[PDB]
């Protein structure tokens, strides 16, 4: 079909929901990392005495 | 004679060797593909009592990691604490035997 151009098929709604999901997933992972760090911190006191 | 201290002396030496092994475990708790090791204290003590002056068995792993490393730090911490406590016990027992032998004497 001549006389016509074609744009990008970037669905903005799925991109928006993807970004929201990514942010929330990232911060859940950050909580996991924090808990594991502080666990190792507590546990490294077994080796004393 | 005076081989009445032999058992605890060899036990204490093997305890020191196991301390060294477990410290190596802790040190290499991050090197990829380490395959944590240990020794069986009872069997090695019996072997050194029957003959005198130690195969490094492999600690069976849990929880794979993709770096090959199998030092599972919690087990190593508990075992290190146990070994240190048993070493101090051996020190106290040898001390008591030597105290007794030098108490009877003078």
């Amino acid at each position: 079909m001549s006389g016509v151009l074609e744009g990008s098929n970037v669905k903005p709604v799925e991109a928006m929901t993807d970004m929201i999901a990514n942010a929330r997933r990232f911060e859940m992972q950050m909580k996991v990392i924090t808990s594991v760090d502080e666990n190792e911190g507590r546990a490294n006191q077994l080796l004393s005495m | 004679l005076d081989a009445a201290l032999r058992f605890q002396q060899e036990a204490l030496n093997l305890r020191a060797q196991r301390q060294e092994i477990l410290a190596a475990n802790i040190a290499n708790a991050d090197t990829p593909g380490y395959q944590a090791r240990d020794i069986d204290f009872a069997s090695e003590l019996k072997k050194v009592m029957v003959r005198g002056r130690v195969d490094l068995l492999y600690r069976v792993p849990d929880q794979p990691s993709l770096d090959g490393n199998t030092v599972d730090m919690d087990r190593e911490r508990t075992q290190f604490a146990d070994n240190s406590l048993k070493y101090q016990m051996g020190l106290t027992v040898l001390g008591s035997q030597l105290k007794g032998m030098m108490n009877v004497l003078q």
